[PDB]
């Protein structure tokens, strides 16, 4: 019944260690030689976070998953997984990061599904 | 660079060329309607000065 945060610092690490693995055990790789079933990994994974029901003693984990980009190339397989599983996404911009604007929360391109069932009334407003 | 970076400033770049080229036509429309008040204005002006041409000497 009490409320956990957990934070993944390097997803994008983590597949990469799985497929170093996967390529020593001789597994055939997809696109980018990574094996087909990293999305099954990540999903599984992620979706075990949840807001338990009222019967089930209401307990919560949320999760803060990392993935770290090449040059802002968020179109690649693991940002694409990644992208395609989480309710929203955040974006960090190194151009926002020099211009003065920190943290660089580019508020055009970050998502929340969320939004308004997870604030108060008077931030609602 | 990547493709990304190359697309957003390319974005960029032909927002600006259609904007000039608007406000180029909206120049040339402007100088054609301009031009009219010149022509309207020369035959007072030499008008007056033939006048003076007699009057100031």
């Amino acid at each position: 019944g009490k409320h956990v945060l957990v934070v993944y610092d390097d997803l994008s690490k983590q597949a990469a260690a799985y497929r170093e693995l996967s390529l020593l055990l001789r597994r055939p790789p997809g696109r980018e030689a990574y094996p087909g079933d990293i999305f099954y990994l990540h999903s599984r994974l992620l979706e075990r976070a949840a807001k338990l029901s009222d019967a089930k003693g209401g307990g919560s984990l949320t999760a803060l998953p990392f993935v770290e980009t090449q040059a802002g190339d968020i179109s690649a397989y693991i940002p694409t997984n990644v992208i395609s599983i989480t309710d929203g996404q955040i974006f960090l911009q190194s151009d926002l990061f020099f211009s003065g604007v920190r943290p660089a929360i580019n508020a055009g391109l970050s998502v929340s599904r969320v939004g308004g069932a997870a604030q108060i009334k008077a931030m609602k407003k | 660079a990547s493709l990304r970076d190359i697309k957003t400033r390319i974005n960029a770049t032909k927002k600006t060329s259609q904007i000039t080229k608007a406000m180029e036509m909206v120049s040339t429309s402007k100088l054609n309607r301009a031009e009219q008040n010149a022509k309207s204005f020369v035959p007072y002006m030499e008008k007056i000065q033939e006048v003076v041409a007699n009057v100031a000497l």
